[PDB]
Formats: C-alpha cells, sequence, structure tokens
C-alpha cells in the first residue's frame, strides 16, 4: 500500500490520445539526452513498453520546508504535500525541471546532481479525500510540483514538460524492497 | 480599448514589484523578456504609465552594454521640446 | 462552472467511491410527492390546451 | 487565537468525564440522527493538522537553535 523511500516507480499518467485511450509513462532515456519522452505502454500485448528507462526512484522525501534547511547547508513512507527527490533508473541522475523552453514554461528532464530545488518535486494530491500529510497510496493520482520553478509535472499535447496547468500522474510501483537474492523482472 | 495594454502595464507594473526567494525573480524572469515593449512603446509616441511599468519591472527584475542597448529614453528628451500638453506632463514621468 | 459529469466507463480513479447517505422521511416523502404531483398536473395541463383552440381532463 | 479551542475541546473532554461509555459510543456515531457525524475522527484531524503546523514551525526553528 504505502510509497516509500527507495520505492522504485515510474510516473505513468492517462491521456485519451485517438479518442481514448492511451496511458503512457515519463521516461527520461538519460545518457544522451537529458530531455524527458513519454513513452505509451497501453499496448502491452502489441508494441512492449521500454520500461527500463521508465524508473523513478524516490531517493529521498521531505517536508517542504525540511527541504528548506538542508539545501542551506529508513524508508520513511511518502506523505502528500512532502516534496520527494525522484532519481532515474537508469543514468541515476536525478530529474528536475530543467531551465529550457520549447512556449514559455520550462521543459522537464534529468540533472546531474540532487543538489538544487529542481531536482525536488512536492506532490500534490488532486483528490480532495486525501490530505496534506497523510500517507501516499499506491496507483493513488497526484500532481507533482516542481520546488524550483514552482511548476507542475504536465503533459503537455505531446511532450511532458514543467507547467503552470496541472496534470494527474500515477505513482505506480515497480518495487518495494526486494529480499537479498531473488530474481525480479526489470533486471537485467 | 487600450485598456487591455494598461492592464498589461498594470500587470507587469505588479510583477515589477516583486524582488528563498531568489527563485521567484526567475518565476519573474520566465514572464530580458521585456525589452521590445519599451521600444515599442517608444514608437507609439497613452505612453508614459506603459512603459513605466515596464522599466520599473526591467530595474528592478534585472552588463553595461545591454544598458547601451537601452537607448530609448533619447525618444522621450525629443518628447520634451514637444511641450512648446498632455504628452508634457509624460517627459516628467519619465525623469523619474 | 460545477457540473462534473458522470458516465459509465471501463475503469476509473479511485475517489470515486460514492458514500451513501439516508434521504429524511419528511424529504422523500416530499420528493415522491414531487413526482405524484408533477405527473398530475403536467397532464391536467396538456388536457387544458386540448379545448384551447377547441370550442365546444382530471378534476 | 487558541482560547477557544480550548473551551471547545475542554468541551468535549467535559462531555465524557466520568466514564461516560453511552456517550462517547454517541459521539462515535449518534445512532438516531439522520447523519451519522464521528467526532473523534474529527478531533484526530485537528490534532493532526495542529501537529503539522507545529512541526514545521520547527523546521522555522531547527536551524535557528535559539
Amino acid at each position: 500500500q504505502f510509497l516509500r523511500t527507495d520505492d522504485e516507480v515510474v510516473l505513468q499518467c492517462s491521456a485519451t490520445v485517438l479518442k481514448e485511450q492511451l496511458k503512457l509513462c515519463l521516461a527520461a532515456e538519460g545518457f544522451g539526452n537529458r530531455l524527458c519522452f513519454l513513452e505509451p505502454t497501453s499496448n502491452a500485448q502489441n508494441v512492449p513498453p521500454d520500461l527500463a528507462i521508465c524508473c523513478f526512484t524516490l531517493e529521498q522525501s521531505l517536508s517542504v520546508r525540511a527541504l528548506q534547511e538542508m539545501l542551506a547547508n529508513g524508508h520513511r513512507t511518502l506523505l502528500y504535500g512532502h516534496a520527494i527527490l525522484l532519481r532515474h533508473a537508469h543514468s541515476r541522475m536525478y530529474l528536475s525541471c530543467l531551465t529550457t523552453s520549447r512556449k514559455l514554461a520550462f521543459d522537464v528532464g534529468l540533472q546531474e546532481d540532487a543538489t538544487g530545488e529542481a531536482c525536488w518535486w512536492t506532490m500534490h494530491p488532486a483528490s480532495k479525500q486525501r490530505s496534506e500529510g497523510e500517507k501516499v497510496r499506491v496507483g493513488d493520482d497526484l500532481i507533482l510540483v516542481s520546488v524550483s520553478s514552482e511548476r507542475y509535472l504536465h503533459l503537455s499535447t505531446l511532450q511532458v514538460d514543467a507547467s503552470f496547468m496541472q496534470t494527474l500522474w500515477n505513482m505506480n510501483p515497480i518495487c518495494s524492497c526486494c529480499e537479498e537474492g531473488y530474481v525480479t523482472g526489470g533486471h537485467v | 480599448g487600450h485598456a487591455i495594454m494598461s492592464f498589461y502595464a498594470a500587470l507587469i507594473d505588479l510583477l515589477g514589484r516583486c524582488a528563498e526567494a531568489l527563485r521567484i525573480r526567475a518565476i519573474l524572469r520566465s514572464l530580458l523578456d521585456d525589452l521590445v515593449g519599451i521600444i515599442s512603446l517608444p514608437l507609439q509616441i497613452f505612453v508614459p504609465d506603459h512603459k513605466a511599468s515596464m522599466v520599473l519591472f526591467l530595474d528592478r527584475v534585472y552588463n553595461q552594454d545591454f544598458l547601451l542597448h537601452v537607448l530609448v529614453g533619447f525618444l522621450p528628451d525629443m518628447r520634451a521640446a514637444a511641450s512648446l500638453t498632455e504628452m508634457a506632463l509624460a517627459l516628467n514621468r519619465y525623469l523619474c | 462552472v460545477l457540473k462534473k459529469k458522470a458516465i459509465l466507463h471501463q475503469e476509473g480513479h479511485m475517489d470515486d467511491a460514492l458514500f451513501l447517505t439516508r434521504c429524511q422521511q419528511e424529504e422523500s416523502q416530499a420528493a415522491r410527492m414531487i413526482h405524484s404531483t408533477a405527473g398530475l398536473y403536467n397532464q391536467f395541463i396538456k388536457g387544458l390546451d386540448s379545448f384551447s383552440g377547441k370550442p365546444r381532463l382530471p378534476i | 487565537d487558541d482560547e477557544f479551542t480550548q473551551d471547545l475541546f475542554r468541551f468535549l473532554q467535559l462531555l465524557c468525564e466520568g466514564h461516560n461509555n453511552d456517550f462517547q459510543n454517541y459521539l462515535r456515531t449518534q445512532t438516531g440522527n439522520t447523519t451519522t457525524i464521528n467526532i473523534i475522527i474529527c478531533t484526530v484531524d485537528y490534532l493532526l493538522r495542529l501537529q503539522e503546523s507545529i512541526s514545521d514551525f520547527y523546521w522555522y526553528y531547527s536551524g535557528k537553535d535559539v
């Protein structure tokens, strides 16, 4: 049920492309292009997902002003309204709000360093039933806001970018704290 | 009519009055991104306020060669001769 | 606006849950009463229309 | 201005003092009413937002020492 620090997850999101329906996942390639690109996975039985780059690890999670101290300097469950440090499964660049554009709001992409605001992302649930400081749960919808640009992570129509507009983002688990030994899927 | 431009002026002025809080400056640089508004408002010589907002914004939110590029207050200096008038009042607003 | 329109669909995101709440006795009586009431007066009106153009009815 | 929250939860405590099981259970649901409302889950919600405020207020002083 509960998402945690070092719980690998993909950032999937809904998109009714072609008169519904195209579920699709955020997935920066890492080494070669810092910019993220959307990775549709609805096909399942058809074309297989490029899930290997889809993944992200939650290396840290903090209160929004808990953030605002270490920057001026335990697998804890994610709480709603905490800022969280996303991190790529492959290149292991942390995800961030890149200071670039493609036509106001910034492009999203990986960054080499955990440092510097943009890498952090506050979690704002869309549902009112959830509340700030509640434990985040599997497959729950939630907005992701950049701490730096103060822009929502967004499904621009299609490519991801930070934007003033919001978009829902499923935190679908890939894995939790898998036992030592014992093969799991997604391993090379 | 020009009141929409007075709204954009009021807006860029209100954002011209905003400067932890270092990031918000990036939030405002995100909207210089100005520059052309001072030139278009000088070419439209109404005038004093719209540009005054752009200039207050350019001062607060924002290198000497770039300052050389912003030369145009000479236009307003030509406007000073126009007193010999509503446009005269404008020049005053420019001296500030 | 506030018209969050509903339609049937194959999926549906998690906050879709609809916890139930009982109507008051008086109120549901009132409502069913609205059904009977509209359902009598409307046909009363349609019956009034029949002779409005025809010089020569639930009552 | 906390004095009112003081009066109010002193209120809700004083409703339950003397170990009144029937009234505590009444708070939990009040069965006779058309709308059940759980005062306890509300109160815990308040205690929750209140720690949240307390914790943030700690991060206001966590660096400041004095």
